[PDB]
């Protein structure tokens, strides 16, 4: 019943930063029994770090050393973009074995603007009686962004579903998709469809639009 | 090379039962203590059960009496039998190989998702999204449970792909995936999105054809 509490729970740091994650145990854990794992989103965890006793030259293997305590750390000497992940500590000193709650590490980055594209409903969906209008806002940073849908110029946020990707492990950007879903009947009551993206890379919103009757 | 591959996950009703298997290859399976570790959606890792190479077993308190962990050393397979499933049991279940006494998990399976829910299996409707660099889309709408798999051109199109996490609405998931290719590749050569929804055995390919 040894509980592991990680701090911080999440952090953002620039490339090159020294980063240290703490794993605090509710009671003592042996140094050779505290492990770290890294997990990329959607993937299995991988073993990452463990600690061990080492014997100097000629020392017989019946000798070992360790430490006992409640404070353990993982350190990244210079944060890189591919280090985006959630890291977990685990102790196997006590039974049951336990994990910490995880620390999500994200990278700070140069502000970048989204690549925006808009797609009308496909004929297939329309024949089925539905109309989804899709907007991709790809490869931007920071992650904070606002999308407004306009229909013949008037704001519509009724029926909008948004989804953000995890941070990219190469470029450290984020992407988002926004989908406006209407009945086919409603879709045919308006002409122009617009998604406006408001991102810190300007006060002028980025706008992609089409007209249903063109 | 060493590999763990899970199967047997999917949708199950509360109170229902499910049996996970893990197939091990690339190492002498009998030698290693093996475990299951689970991860509920959006949450952290949690140890579930362990079985020594000596057959001795250990369980998380909250699955004691509902779950049974076992192994078939002749088939190089680990098993997890799950009965009396609760909503709290919904998670990705990982098989792991242990170093030494089994606690250092040095090899992991890819994981299999177990969804405990009353909602019905529903196949996805897949819609092709046609509009230097051209961006195409696939909309995968109205399915349950997770997961679906999305690839572009059976995997050959890997770079420039964003597949967005699904959103749940009224017991139905929807996701989308974009792909960006050179404007000379499309409509020049065929681009297709491949969608698998194994829960309903759905497998469909939708070629992206330009609009009239």
């Amino acid at each position: 019943q040894i509980q592991l509490t990680q701090s911080p729970s999440s952090l953002s740091a620039s490339v090159g930063d020294r980063v240290t994650i703490t794993c605090s145990a509710s009671s003592s854990v042996n140094s050779s029994a505290l492990f770290w794992y890294q997990q990329k989103p959607g993937k299995a965890p991988k073993p990452w770090i463990y600690l061990t006793s080492n014997l100097a030259s000629g020392v017989p293997s019946r000798f070992s050393g360790s430490g006992s305590g409640t404070d353990y750390t993982l350190t990244i000497s210079s944060l890189q973009p591919e280090d985006f992940a959630t890291y977990y500590c685990q102790q196997i000193s006590g039974n049951p074995w336990t994990f910490g709650q995880g620390t999500k590490v994200e990278i700070k980055r140069a502000d970048a603007a989204p690549t925006v594209s808009i797609f009308p409903p496909s004929s297939e969906q329309l024949t089925s009686g539905g109309a989804s209008v899709v907007c991709f806002l790809n490869n931007f940073y920071p992650k904070d962004i606002n999308v407004k849908w306009k229909i013949d110029g008037s704001e519509r946020q009724n029926g909008v579903l948004n989804s953000w990707t995890d941070q990219d492990s190469k470029d450290s950007t984020y992407s988002m998709s926004s989908t406006l879903t209407l009945t086919k009947d409603e879709y045919e009551r308006h002409n122009s469809y617009t998604c406006e993206a408001t991102h810190k890379t300007s006060t002028s919103p980025i706008v992609k639009s089409f007209n249903r009757n063109e | 090379e060493v590999q763990l591959v899970e199967s047997g996950g999917g949708l199950v009703q509360p109170g229902g039962s499910l049996r996970l298997s893990c197939a091990a290859s690339g190492f002498t399976f009998s030698r290693y203590t093996m475990s299951w570790v689970r991860q509920a959606p959006g949450k952290g890792l949690e140890w579930v059960a362990t079985i020594s190479g000596g057959g001795h077993t250990y369980y998380l308190d909250s699955v004691k009496g509902r779950f049974t962990i076992s192994r078939d050393n002749s088939k190089n397979t680990l098993y997890l039998q799950m009965n009396s499933l609760r909503a709290e049991d919904t998670a990705v279940y990982y098989c792991t190989r242990g170093f030494g006494d089994g606690g250092y998990f040095d090899v992991w399976g890819q994981g299999t998702l177990v969804t405990v829910s009353s909602a019905k299996t529903t196949p996805p409707s897949v819609y092709p999204l046609a509009p230097s660099m051209v961006t195409l889309g696939c909309l995968v709408k109205g399915y349950f449970p997770e997961p679906v798999t999305v690839t572009w051109n059976s995997g050959s199109l890997s770079s420039g792909v964003h597949t967005f996490p699904a959103v749940l609405q009224s017991d139905l998931y929807t996701l989308s995936s974009s792909v960006t290719v050179p404007s000379s590749t499309w409509p020049s050569e065929t681009v297709t999105c491949n969608v698998a929804h194994p829960a309903s055995s759905t497998k469909v390919d939708k070629k992206i054809v330009p609009r009239d």
